[PDB]
């Protein structure tokens, strides 16, 4: 997604 | 959690005029991947949020160029260079850099237009409902502006209290008007006890109140 | 195109369970985490949960930890929110989203009240519902629970001039709403007007012909 960063 | 503070809460605006919405975060919004994840959304009644802006200043595809995003650090702004009537709705900022993702509280964009008096209509209870055992009288105020309107129910010319309920539509996306439904609820016995049923409407667009009425059992 | 199709919403007792599903088509699931975000009636947006592209990392809002579980079946491109021990404050429209794209939403209502289907009554155009060369007509959808009902006119062919009002909660604890339309009064008698009412929670579908009346 471009609106939110990846979660870890 | 990142607190997102949006300002103003309400933004009435005439089409053709500019609008500016502020969003302030309690922390920086730079993700490990290097991007700044601040988004803006538009939401119309009964619809999911429509993403307008991602990463501070980038428009999602098809979003008109009258929408623009700017800012940095903890301070961000959505601007509508010239508002259109179709822009009515609630706007949200949101951050996507830190878990949990959080959103501002919303800004309600309301469209200003010329005064428009309601058209008033009244509906007796249907025969089917009367067979059912209750009576609902419906008064409709159609396509008016501004939103403030007063409806009074009169039964045999006696003012009613506590036996009616109102509902107002959201502002129309094309003509920026409101409509209002008022229902007076009586037992069928009480309904048959009386003759004249009247809905009296006051509104800025009416130089004098407008009453619509009918006689039960009559034409 | 991208579509996130949700299902599983409805009425639940406090302490009960619901399972929401989200079927994703057109979105590259290897590069977008899938989230659930909810919105209580009249309120703002609150993030609920996330599952990572790698299918292992999950996170939850504090208010639902221990009660909600997010999962997926990647082979069917499907994502799920299992909602246990539900509370009245969990009542909301729930969206599956990757933040770029949003599902249509699924309303979950948590209440001690019971399902009740509506009665549908005509609001017939008459002299007292005429103004100039235009007439108003409609349908009254009375005494139902829970939300929502949908109303269309002429199977969706009639949209111009339609106003479907927000439901009001009556003192009985049941909802009631009206849907109206204004039309040229010269069309009454040749144009047929039918309101199509659906209350899915109670399996109620009604198509009511609204006929003009010279006298009521």
């Amino acid at each position: 997604a471009v609106g939110i960063g990846a979660v870890f | 959690d990142v607190v997102m503070t949006q300002s103003p809460l309400s933004l009435p605006i005439t089409p053709g005029q500019p609008a500016s919405i502020s969003c302030r975060s309690s922390q920086g919004l730079v993700h490990w991947d290097g991007n700044t994840y601040l988004s803006w959304y538009q939401q119309k009644p009964g619809q999911p949020p429509r993403p307008l802006i991602y990463q501070v200043s980038n428009r999602y595809s098809g979003v008109p160029d009258r929408f623009s995003g700017s800012g940095s650090g903890t301070d961000f702004t959505l601007k509508i260079s010239r508002v259109e009537a179709e822009d009515v709705g609630v706007y949200y900022c949101g951050q996507g850099a830190h878990v949990p993702p959080t959103f501002g509280g919303g800004t309600k964009v309301e469209i200003k237009r010329t005064v428009a008096a309601p058209s008033v209509f009244i509906f007796p209870p249907s025969d089917e409902q009367l067979k059912s055992g209750t009576a609902s009288v419906v008064c409709l105020l159609n396509n008016f502006y501004p939103r403030e309107a007063k409806v009074q129910w009169k039964v045999d010319n006696a003012l009613q209290s506590g036996n009616s309920q109102e509902s107002v539509t959201e502002q129309d996306s094309k003509d920026s008007t409101y409509s209002l439904s008022s229902t007076l609820t009586l037992s069928k016995a009480d309904y048959e006890k009386h003759k004249v049923y009247a809905c009296e409407v006051t509104h800025q667009g009416l130089s004098s109140p407008v009453t619509k009425s009918f006689n039960r059992g009559e034409c | 195109q991208v579509q996130l199709v949700e299902s599983g919403g409805g009425l639940v007792k406090p302490g009960g369970s619901q399972r929401l599903s989200c079927v994703v088509s057109g979105l590259t699931l290897s590069t977008s985490d899938i989230h659930w975000v909810r919105q209580a009636p009249g309120k703002g947006l609150e993030w609920v949960s996330v599952i990572s592209t790698n299918g292992v990392a999950t996170y939850y809002a504090e208010s639902v930890k221990g009660r909600f579980t997010i999962s997926r079946d990647i082979a069917k491109n499907s994502f799920f929110l299992q909602m246990n021990s539900l509370r009245v404050e969990d009542t909301a429209v729930y969206y599956c989203t990757d933040f770029d794209f949003w599902g249509q939403g699924a309303l979950v209502t948590v209440s001690s009240a019971s399902t009740k289907g509506p009665s549908v009554f005509p609001l017939a155009p008459s002299s007292k519902s005429t103004s100039g060369g235009t007439a108003a007509l409609g349908c009254l959808v009375k005494d139902y629970f829970p939300e929502p009902v949908t109303v269309s006119w002429n199977s969706g062919a009639l949209t111009s001039g339609v106003h479907t009002f927000p439901a009001v909660l009556q003192s009985s604890g049941l909802y009631s709403l009206s849907s109206v339309v204004t039309v040229p009064s010269s069309s009454l008698g040749t144009q047929t007007y039918i309101c199509n009412v659906n209350h899915k929670p109670s399996n109620t579908k009604v198509d009511k012909k609204v006929e003009p009346k010279s006298c009521d």
